[PDB]
RNA sequence: UCAGUAACGGCGAGUGAACAGGGAAGAGCCCAGCGCCGAAUCCCCGCCCCGCGGCGGGGCGCGGGAAAUGUGGCGUACGGAAGACCCACUCCCCGGCGCGGGGGCCCAAGUCCUUCUGAUCGAGGCCCAGCCCGUGGACGGUGUGAGGCCGGUAGCGGCCCCCGGCGCGCCGGGCCCGGGUCUUCCCGGAGUCGGGUUGCUUGGGAAUGCAGCCCAAAGCGGGUGGUAAACUCCAUCUAAGGCUAAAUACCGGCACGAGACCGAUAGUCAACAAGUACCGUAAGGGAAAGUUGAAAAGAACUUUGAAGAGAGAGUUCAAGAGGGCGUGAAACCGUUAAGAGGUAAACGGGUGGGGUCCGCGCAGUCCGCCCGGAGGAUUCAACCCGGCGGCGCGGUCCGGCCGUGCCGGCGGGGCGGAUCCCCGCUCUCGGCGGGGGACCGCCCCCCGGCCGGCGACCGGCCGCCGCCGGGCGCAUUUCCACCGC
RNA sequence: GCCACGCGUCCAGCGCACGGGGUCGGCGGCGAUGUCGGCUACCCACCCGACCCGUCUUGAAACACGGACCAAGGAGUCUAACACGUGCGCGAGUCGGGGGCUACGAAAGCCGCCGUGGCGCAAUGAAGGUGAAGGCCGGCCGGCCGAGGUGGGAUCCCGAGGCAGUCCGCCGAGGGCGCACCACCGGCCCGUCUCGCCCGCCGCGCCGGGGAGGUGGAGCACGAGCGCACGUGUUAGGACCC
RNA sequence: CGGUCGUCCGACCUGGGUAUAGGGGCGAAAGACUAAUCGAACCAUCUAGUAGCUGGUUCCCUCCAAAGUUUCCCUCAGGA
RNA sequence: AACUUUAAAUGGGUAAGAAGCCCGGCUCGCUGGUGUGGAGCCGGGCGUGGAAUGCGAGUGCCUAGUGGGCCACUUUUGGUAAGCAGAACUGGCGCUGCGGGAUGAACCGAACGCCGGGUUAAGGCGCCCGAUGCCGACGCUCAUCAGACCCCAGAAAAGGUG
RNA sequence: AACUAGCCCUGAAAAUGGAUGGCGCUGGAGCGUCGGGCCCAUACCCGGCCGUCGCUGGCAGUCGGCAGAGCGAGAAAGAGAGGGACGCUACGCCGCGACGAGUAGGAGGGCCGCUGCGGUGAGCCUUGAAGCCUAGGGCGCGGGCCCGGGUGGAGCCGCCGCAGGUGCAGAUCUUGGUGGUAGUAGCAAAUAUUCAAACGAGAACUUUGAAGGCCGAAGUGGAGAAGGGUUCCAUGUGAACA
RNA sequence: ACCUACUAUCCAGCGAAACCACAGCCAAGGGAACGGGCUUGGCGGAAUCAGCGGGGAAAGAAGACCCUGUUGAGCUUGACU
RNA sequence: CUCCGGGGACAGUGCCAGGUGGGGAGUUUGACUGGGGCGGUACACCUGUCAAACGGUAACGCAGGUGUCCUAAGGCGAGCU
RNA sequence: AAGCGGGGCCUCACGAUCCUUCUGACCUUUUGGGUUUUAAGCAGGAGGUGUCAGAAAAGUUACCACAGGGAUAACUGGCU
RNA sequence: CCAAGCGUUGGAUUGUUCACCCACUAAUAGGGAACGUGAGCUGGGUUUAGACCGUCGUGAGACAGGUUAGUUUUACCCUAC
């Protein structure tokens, strides 16, 4: 029985919902359990960073988010091939690798290679055995300065580039943004019909000539 | 606060604020929105016009990410950049118009709702309205398309 | 979060996802097939050596068997195999031995003086260490209320055992390994996909998913691209084989800690010999029921009665706590005292009478001001000294401090800015990220100049006033005590 | 009988009281073992009134139903959603609620380069889409004024006047700027209908758009929401209880 | 329970064992019996099933104060 | 009542000023012998506030309960009639006690905080039972079924040389 | 002689005994027309008290040797300058008028009441807490509350906020206890008991003897099965049952 | 009409249950239309025993007869699926 | 070289499709009504009256009509009564 | 010609959602793009719910059951 | 006309109320008290469940249409006598 003025409501409570009720009193205790396991993991990998392997620079799909940059699943094989790192050896030195990723662009391919170049410089590699330091390991003084890195290793900051104030030229002054937007709207809509119209129009010229 | 509720003042009253003829029964009118084409017809027409029926085209797999095109008016166009750039724009004698990138702040379309101050601009946006362009050109600015 | 959205729904009630984004966590891999290696593989039994509560490894078997109807190594879509040319280290891993968690035992300080009580853990005190300890003043017990009586508590406190561990060293050991360039090859899962039909299901709507029947594949192939179909471009994976921890759930079980929860008709049915007594043939149903006292000190003994039951006596602080016993209400009943009683009883208003205890009433008010006279003081006003406080427009004294005030800067810093040379990298100049420098703005500080204040916030000097303390002053001053009816 | 007391020029204290709500500057008795007082609450007597409560009902004391008596328990609660009103903080912004970092403490604090995301800041159309003032001057261009008007409008402003002669403040006929808000007329945005004149490009048409007049919109026209708490009301839930 | 009654050599009575179990059994047929329960046995669960229908709904004081009327509803004991 | 030439009472609209009159002038794409007509805009001048009486008004949200009614004067429908059923105006009961009608939902009067004094309404003043225990006025009436107060609780035609 | 109008009579007959309300009334205590006087409801007037509403009233002016004691005034505006009682929890205090019904229902105020939590009272307490009883003193309109007395033996309360499983007379309410009925209905199906002795505190019911009876071999006899499960036997008891 | 047995009666002993708003003398009136309570009258006297069936619209069971419910069940069919 | 015979690519089984199918399952069986049922529609409209001189106004009140029909029985113009 | 007419001189002769059908367009979508069927949209008519603000609907119970109703009947009592 | 003081019967039939007949008589008048009277009696009929017949309905079943058999509980409470 509705009142004078109000909404039409659809409460989804017609099932036996009282049996399946999830309380959240575990949340303050869960946060301690997440923290204690995270701190215990960090002491297990005490020289290695707590975040883990590095993540690539990733553009978003779904054009709503297409101007944003995230941290990804792993570096592509094309990005590792340019950087000169074998795919089975990068995983032991803290590089996330996945074979699913593609490389359609060159800017993002070069950005991750540049990201991999600065990671190799910042990586302090311990020798396999302390008695015999090998060729590709760090120097002896870098052993004493090896420390844990808190937070995400090399955080991916969506940096924006500043631009200086320019003097407007005549091409920018006389440009018609609305007219160009309306015109490109029509030609994309009318691309197929004009192509079809020019298709059979050749056979009306052939039949006229013959 | 149960002490502030109505039930504390209703102690000693037989009908408990529900009447003696029309007793507070369980469901006299039916559960939920019962009787739309029936005994609750008037309430469904005098307060919710258009409730019953279908209109428009169905769209099976709709993604809200595709239709994301946020708009900004010409009122809060100079609020996107800092106030320091607005002072130096009118102060500069060379006429160097500052660039306001609409996509950078998180909008795609520009609408010509408001008045623009008389100093040139360079507006980079994903989309423009017709009236928004003439207001920018009326000040002596430029509309720059970007994707 | 998308989202009560797309969507489904006698489009009614109602039902109702998914993508993307931010987080927790984050680990990848193995076969068949294709091929190369002389079955190069594996199980059992017997022997040796070494540990043997997980019979483990290695060695020997003209010892047996499995396996050519295919085991093992390389090898899995991210490509892989073989050959030629460069580069590069050859050292990874099994069965042995010797070099913090759990449990157990302990660790501070009053029973100190007086005083209540049946008992103190109740009250006062313990000055100059306002008793003593405190990294210990959580809790519980002890004859009401205890940090110091005790168990405990705190402590990176002490002592004694068990557990594998982390790394070192020795030997039994397998262990000769890959990466880049060029050339030649190879490569994929079938009554399976898919289609028709039917049924169930889903938000999935000309079947989203699952299943029965029928048809039934292909290799520049196949699937998907949320409307059925044809043509043509693309986009994205490689199904019909398999393994894999973490974030996640947990009304059962083990051991815990805690509560703005309930307090024996409450809280689990069950605080107790509770799933017990009891009921039904059975499936099953299913209770009620806590409290003497601090300590039994549980009433010795005398007497009546056959005894149950009493009367004395005794214990206790209290039997008015006497064995289903703390406190013992109402309905109901018995007895004592008072009152009353032929319109059932009871009630409201107004009186009157009688009881009940109370007013502790039984000679009815004191308080101020003035007068009288009897007294008794170390006593008044006024001066001197010291301290304190208030105020001041001190017409504006001097000095500090601040500004939820401003200005100035051959100023400095710390920052921020969507204002404008150098270090590094992908193609010495053009592009890119980062660090200057300059400029602007904010804050802080060095100050300096005004304004305001010290009454949300100040001190010293001066003036005035008030108070207190001490000297005098000394009795027509001042202060106490007594009565007039 | 009189709410009548002076001159010339021109045409104040003392008392009394039918007086802004009562005082006595008036009295008499009795009060220690039998006297005083004690509304109410203990009992009894009389007069008047007076049918046993709850509930259904137009109508109950009913020959309408429940009801021997007493003790305990015993019935609008909790979650979610929404609407309105109020209080608080911020404000075109607001918010960690999810996640991280530092006995009571499972608390509290911190992290916005953890604001992703929720609501608002823009609506309209089924959708493709579109998407929020104009006027003047000079010759479609170049300058200027630049955010609608009318009526009613609490409040604020001026001062003809008036409280020998200036200042303060007072009020004041009358004249204005007009807050919020109401009524109306206009203006702008989207869809639809009708009518035209036209212009123009990167691919000159069955093209792209403007204009004028009606009409529909939960729109604009110098913001008002966000978060928390409280109360009421309607629901889905066992849903005030049997 | 008493008196009075039908039958009492056959379609007679009866013990034990066994078989038929609930929309089922079985019935010389009465909707009879199926553990004192039968026009669908008993136990547990869904379930605290729904009820426009009865009953009840707990402290005081102050202030304000009704309606049994319009329209619609398979609406007439009810709702908007 | 479903006829009407006439035709009331009661009743139902509107007006009794400042948003009203009287001027002057602009605009219109509306209408056109004609600045014709109309409408809208402005500017100006007129306050004795233009009937009586009474009263502070206007406006926005949220919202319970109610949706079985009944009775009374007058009008009226069906029914012989009904404490019957169905309507119109207004007032009551429901929701409300108080005084009176012996009693009483609807009648008469009058509505309510707790009291003292006074005075009344409707009703009454032989006793119950407060009040005529007035030197009450004028007449009528004898019942062997007298009569006695709205609602209202009982009576007719007819007849009587009472 | 015919009409007509009053009071009275006939018309006029129902069942328990019977109602102008009763008693009763006839120079009315009946009827009609009417006078004075009298009776009184919560109705009206005056006066006291409580509360509500309105004046959206008044009070910071407690302005004192730095002083001057005022805004009760019919008349738009200025007592303008060249050693001393109370008060004012401003959510407080004070003054005027008007009003006070109430079902369903709504709102407000509770220094009304219960339970627990954070603060707070240098709170109460074995020289006596909670609970319970009370013929006492009282307060508040009221919900209720404080003292006095008795019992009791170990906890409890006031104020500011917070929170709820927070107030009973009923629901043929649930649990438990107790009444009238009531020392009442009843201890009546199947013929019957009597005397003496023993024992015992106690004999109608126990034991023994005797007498009189019944079951009358299809039994009230003697043994089984199912079922019961120590009921079978000896001793003792008269606590509970018979 | 009379006789017998067991009761019913009383006593020794033991001893409940249904029911119970409060409780119970009537006439008339009105009332929700048949009162024990209200009004006007008649009147009214402790405590009880054995019967008795006029009254308490007596006790027994939320009328099964009638109707409503948008409540059901057994059964039938030319009802719908 | 089928154990003997008898059938036999037909029985029969699985999946669809059509018929039949109260044997069985679920559900329904309107409302108003001087009780209900039966009869009628007062259930949707219109005319006069009820209706009390604005309007509105009830009953299973009274008298009646309706779910149509018209290529004109519509729309003008002309001429007649 | 002034004029009159968007039905019948007036007071009456008719129908929501959903679904289907037809018509109208140089209209929108059919989903990664293009073409064409098809399908979904916008607007305007029609196919009807007469219980006419619009459920898809036969009986019987004497074997009956439940919540109720003196709002409603059979009996007594009341009014006529 | 006064007159309810006192009487108003026994039987056949039918459950009957009513009704008719036989006989006697002084007459065989009419009625009320919840259509007096079921915790006073009876269960004959209406009016359950079992059945038979006639009519109707396809059917389950219906019949103010007949026939048959079909549990009549409780005072010990108060008042009245």
């Amino acid at each position: 029985a509705p009142s004078r003025n109000g909404m039409i409501l659809k409460p989804h409570f017609h099932k036996d919902w009282q049996r399946r009720v999830a309380t959240w009193f575990n949340q303050p205790a869960r946060k301690i359990r997440r923290r204690k396991a995270r701190q215990a993991r960090a002491r297990r990998i005490a020289p290695r960073p707590a975040a883990g392997p590095i993540r690539p620079i990733v553009r978003c799909p779904t054009v709503r988010y297409h101007t944003k940059v995230r941290a990804g699943r792993g570096f592509s094989l094309e990005e590792l091939r340019v950087a000169g790192i074998h795919k089975k050896v990068a995983r032991t030195i803290g590089i996330s690798v996945d074979p699913r990723r593609r490389n359609k662009s060159t800017e993002s391919l070069q950005a991750n290679v540049q990201r991999l170049k600065e990671y190799r410089s910042k990586l302090v590699l311990f020798p396999r055995k302390p008695s015999a330091p090998k060729k590709g390991d760090s120097s002896a003084e870098e052993l004493k300065l090896a420390t844990q890195l808190t937070g995400p290793v090399m955080p991916i900051r969506n940096v924006f580039k500043k631009e200086k104030a320019r003097v407007i030229t005549e091409e920018e002054k006389n440009f018609k943004a609305f007219a160009s937007l309306r015109m490109a709207r029509a030609n994309a809509r009318l691309f197929g019909i004009r192509a079809k119209r020019a298709k059979e129009a050749a056979e009306q010229d052939v039949e006229k000539k013959k | 606060p149960s002490r502030l509720r109505k039930t504390r003042k209703l102690r000693g009253h037989v009908s408990h604020g529900h009447g003696r003829i029309g007793k507070h029964r369980k469901h006299p009118g039916g559960r939920g929105n019962a009787g739309g084409m029936h005994h609750h017809r008037i309430n469904f027409d005098k307060y919710h016009p258009g409730y019953f029926g279908k209109v428009g085209m169905r769209h099976y797999h709709l993604k809200r990410n595709q239709s994301f095109c946020p708009t900004v008016n010409l009122d809060k166009l100079w609020t996107l950049v800092s106030e320091q750039t607005r002072v130096n724009a009118a102060k500069n004698k060379t006429g160097a118009a500052p660039i306001i990138d609409v996509v950078r702040s998180g909008y795609y379309k520009v609408l010509g709702k408001g008045k623009l101050p008389k100093q040139p601009v360079i507006v980079k946006a994903k989309f423009f309205s017709r009236r928004a362009e003439e207001k920018i050109k009326g000040v002596g600015g430029a509309c720059v398309l970007v994707a």
